[PDB]
RNA sequence: GUUACGGCGGUCCAUAGCGGCAGGGAAACGCCCGGUCCCAUCCCGAACCCGGAAGCUAAGCCUGCCAGCGCCGAUGAUACUACCCAUCCGGGUGGAAAAGUAGGACACCGCCGAACAC
């Protein structure tokens, strides 16, 4: 299973600095830095609307193709500086990738189901760090809580890993705690 | 009521008296300090109060030596 | 080790009585505190001290209810 | 009421009400949370009343976390006294709450009752606040 | 398999020797006009260098390796006096009369003291 | 020449036996007895330091060395202890005196203590270094028994080049220590 | 306490000196010294070593002494009685096992006094 | 001049360390053999020192393998910030610009000597 690397335009940044960044964010753009094994970082201006659409529709760890002045460069979303209050994306650190890279990311774990009525489920891990090729990063990693009594420490090694993915976290990592 | 505080010592005017590049005579106080936040090096000596003084003329050079911050005096070559 | 600091040593002779076992070792018991009993041993002569039980003589691990009681009691 | 077992300095300067919060800006503990939008000293009484309001609006079921401890003293001079004659003795214990800081967290099944409980808590609180989610 | 647990006495000796070498070298340092006569002493041999620690360079070296001193029918102290004589005359050739003796973190005695006394006799000043 | 009995026995047969039981790639990995230490910790000397001299005399007459009087590192309110006071007489033993004392100990003193049901082989620090203890001093023939007014035990440790309890136990039993089978 | 054949158990006659051992009284001393060829009217200062050796080996071959006997006693008590026999219950509670007035005078077991 | 090398030093003294797992003993460094001699242990020839050359690279030391732990670590962004604009927005300008993070970075340099070469 693969993921269609979402398309985006990426104008390069002419003036770099906090003034230029703020003017861009007022213009609706997003400052980003594309780096990786490219080893010659590019400073870019994405569009906030479509970038946020990509992120909220394909999670954070999303592959994406960047029309960088005609060239279509493949990249990953490595990190995001989002404001706490506004919750607007302030900056995007993007990772150059290619076919068969086996990148490492921090994917969204998602609990689902419902246990016995006489218990409660507490998520200790928002996410799980994994190794996988950069065209099959899951949007989510699901886990089930149907028919699990109290005292069932669901850890990270007990997860249903897809094909190709490889845990880099430890199996001791507690993910969900089922309690009274 | 009343406060049991209110005391303070006299300010000792510690610090660095001759910074980097400052040309100094011998015996010039470079660093007033209590311990050895600044250590002595080339043509610099340490007094009883851990004060650093030039042992020779030159321009003060702040350097490092095995993690310690040092104060050195580099000679000023006459023309 | 120093000359005077330390006590006096000399090769003396450990004699077992149970076995006649015969060792030679230097000990603080010497011309100061030996049993006043010399004998020749080897190319020299040493004083003795005697022992009741030794590694060779001693019964330790180098060299060494109750239905049965009530059945030898009541046949 | 929360309170520390000890403090190295009982009489402290007022915490600086400036800057957006750099830590605790997110959930990290539960599903729904209270985020602050103003600067304020949040006290023991406020924290306990809001916790209680949650625990009464919804009962056995779900969990609550309090991501702030009021370990910052605030002194009070006696009343009917002149200025001076020393700094007052500690009266209040607060937590300096910058905007963005998540204060309360919970995990409960129904978003409706959870959000309503958090609303009760916010009304106990002295600041404008906000519901936030672990998801985004 | 095997796995020794404590650091050997060789490691202890090396690290301690280096410690006390650096200890005395806090005070001792060599110059082109007063070089540091630094000693190294094994159980088999002895070695000396004349160092100008300003540039970290050696001016003249001597040792109990070379045949002219290894051929002596005597003790390590005899080898040491010969090494002191050699480094003295080599230093004189290099234009040195006065040095400062770095005993390399060793105890000043026996072989090292004999070497030093021999160089003192041969002309070096310390 | 005139080597100690235990030492000539060691480097004649025990080294080879240890090699066989543990095939060592290098001869210098063979276990060997580094030293033995006799501590005579007498905490009852704090209230009166007149017992330390008897401890000294005893250890001297046993081993053959003036002991080192170990001054306290720390003051302890419960043990009635200040710093610097004489609590303990230590003797380190290396070389010929060590081998002689071990032979004396093994062949004389251990069978001379009352109800000697052996020494525990579990009493290893984890690095092939043994340590046991005694409750008195009359087990050593070197002392005149009439002159024993106060019992004074000790802690004897035998530290070796062994890297584990197994090799240490092999070495000690080969030397002839009484290790009961448990 | 230190020696079975204490080379000087105490300077006095042998019949009474051998009783300074946890498994020897007057009659065992007498029968020992009769089985041997040792006078009983002789002090321990006048001993020899061979005398001590024959005594030691006789004793170790025939009868029991301090450590082994004391262990036999304590093991008899604990094991052969049990946790919860009668004599064991009364050993446990520190009271006279063989049938005695506990009402007034069982002090040898009960201790000096605990008057309330 | 070359070394799986011995010393003496240096570095914004960690890109250098720790821990690996596989190796080396030419001279040397070393353990190592003994205490007769200088010397020595608040006891100990363990150490210090001295005299030695039986065997061993087992260890130290040294060489190669490394992102396992630690260390270094940009960029860009953010925070903070001097000046300025602005009638509360601590809003914004142009300058400076972190920490943390992430991408990525795993010893080097010099002098002498030794064996060999020559």
């Amino acid at each position: 299973t693969a993921n269609i690397p979402n398309k985006l335009t990426a104008n390069v940044r002419t003036r770099t600095g906090k003034g230029a960044s703020r003017q861009a964010r007022r213009d609706g753009k997003v400052p980003a830095v594309l780096y990786g094994h490219g080893t010659d970082p590019q400073h870019l201006e994405l569009n906030a609307r479509d970038f946020a659409a990509v992120l909220r529709s394909h999670g954070t760890n999303a592959i994406l193709t960047l029309d960088i002045e005609g060239t279509e460069q493949l990249a990953l979303t490595k990190a995001l500086d989002v404001h706490p209050i506004r919750r607007n994306i302030q900056h995007a650190d993007l990772l150059v990738v290619q076919r068969g890279e086996k990148v490492t990311v921090e994917v969204t774990v998602l609990v689902e189901g419902d246990a016995t009525p006489g218990t409660l489920v507490t998520q200790d891990a928002n996410t799980i760090e994994i190794e996988a090729e950069a065209l099959s990063i899951p949007e989510q990693l699901t886990v089930s809580v149907e028919g699990v009594e109290a005292g069932t420490q669901i850890t990270a090694g007990q997860i249903s890993l897809p094909e190709g993915v490889n845990l880099i976290s430890d199996p001791e990592l507690l993910v969900v705690n089922v309690v009274e | 009521s009343s406060s049991r505080n209110g005391r303070d010592s006299a300010a000792q005017r510690l610090g660095v008296k001759r910074f980097g590049g400052q040309v100094v005579k011998a015996g010039e106080i470079l660093v007033r300090q209590r311990g050895t936040h600044f250590h002595p090096g080339v043509n610099v000596g340490r007094g009883g109060d851990d004060t650093l003084f030039a042992l020779a003329p030159g321009a003060v050079e702040f350097g490092a030596k095995r993690g310690r911050k040092t104060v050195n005096i580099v000679p000023v070559a006459r023309p | 080790m120093k000359p005077g600091i330390h006590p006096d040593y000399h090769p003396v002779v450990f004699q077992d009585a149970a076995t006649g076992a015969q060792f030679l070792t230097r000990s603080t018991a010497t011309s100061t505190r030996t049993i006043e009993w010399p004998t020749p041993s080897g190319p020299k002569t040493y004083p003795l001290i005697v022992v009741d039980v030794t590694s060779d003589s001693h019964p330790f691990w180098t060299g060494s209810g109750q239905v049965e009681k009530f059945r030898r009691r009541y046949g | 009421m929360l309170i520390p077992r000890k403090v190295k300095h009982r009489k402290q300067h007022h915490p600086e009400q400036r800057g957006i919060a750099s830590g605790g800006t997110s959930v990290s503990f539960g599903d729904y949370g209270i985020q602050a939008l103003e600067h304020a000293y949040i006290t023991n009484r406020q924290i306990e009343s809001a916790r209680i309001a949650i625990n009464r609006h919804i009962k056995r079921g779900g969990k609550v976390w309090i991501n702030i401890f009021p370990d910052r003293p605030l002194t009070k001079k006696p009343a009917e006294t002149r200025m001076g004659s020393g700094k007052g003795s500690p009266e209040w214990w607060v937590a300096n709450v910058k905007p963005g800081r998540v204060l309360f967290e919970l995990s409960y099944p129904d978003e409706k009752t959870a959000r309503d409980a958090l609303t009760r808590a916010i009304h106990k609180l002295p600041i404008k606040a906000r519901i936030v989610t672990r998801e985004e | 398999a095997h796995k020794p647990v404590g650091q050997n006495i060789s490691e202890v000796r090396r690290n301690a020797r280096l410690r006390r070498h650096a200890r005395l070298r806090k005070k001792v340092a060599g110059t082109a006009e007063v070089p540091r006569l630094v000693v190294n002493r094994s159980a088999r041999h002895i070695h000396v260098q004349l160092v100008n620690d300003l540039n970290g360079t050696t001016l003249a070296a001597a040792s109990s390796i070379e045949a002219d001193v290894r051929a002596i029918d005597g003790d390590k102290k005899a080898h040491s006096v010969r090494v002191g004589q050699l480094i003295a005359e080599r230093a004189k050739a290099a234009g040195v009369e006065t040095v400062v003796f770095d005993r390399g973190g060793y105890t000043y005695g026996g072989r090292i003291a004999a070497l030093a006394d021999a160089a003192r006799e041969a002309g070096l000043k310390f | 020449k005139a080597l100690p009995r235990l030492k000539q026995r060691y480097r004649e047969e025990i080294r080879e036996a240890l090699q066989q039981e543990f095939n060592y790639a290098n001869v210098m990995q063979i276990p060997g007895v580094v030293k033995v230490v006799v501590n005579m910790g007498v905490g009852d000397a704090a209230r009166d330091a007149k017992l330390i001299n008897g401890a000294i005399n005893d250890l001297a007459l046993i081993t053959g060395q003036k002991p080192e009087v170990r001054r306290a590192r720390k003051s302890i309110a419960q043990f009635k202890l200040r710093e610097g006071m004489p609590i303990g007489a230590r003797v380190t033993l290396r070389g010929d005196r060590m081998w002689e004392f071990l032979d004396r100990l093994i062949s004389i003193a251990l069978p001379r203590i009352r109800d000697f049901r052996g020494l525990s082989p579990k009493q290893f620090d984890g690095t092939g270094n043994y340590t046991f203890g005694l409750n008195e001093q009359s087990m050593f023939h070197e002392i005149d028994v009439d002159s024993i007014d106060r019992p004074r035990g000790m802690d004897i440790t035998v530290v070796t080049t062994a890297t584990n309890d197994a090799e240490g136990r092999a070495l000690l039993r080969a030397l002839g220590f009484p290790f009961k089978e448990n | 306490a230190r020696l079975v054949g204490v080379d000087l158990p105490r300077d006095k006659r042998m019949e009474i000196a051998l009783t300074y051992i946890y498994g020897i009284g007057r009659t065992r001393s007498n029968e020992i010294l009769a089985a041997t060829g040792i006078d009983k009217n002789m002090r321990t200062k006048d001993l020899t070593d061979d005398q001590v050796t024959v005594l030691r080996d006789y004793i170790e071959g025939n009868l029991k002494v301090e450590g082994d006997l004391r262990r036999e006693v304590q093991a008899d008590i604990r094991r052969k009685i049990e946790i919860g026999c009668y004599q064991g219950l009364r050993h446990r509670r520190g009271l006279p096992v063989r049938g005695q007035r506990t009402k007034t005078n069982a002090r040898t077991r009960k201790g000096p006094k605990r008057t309330i």
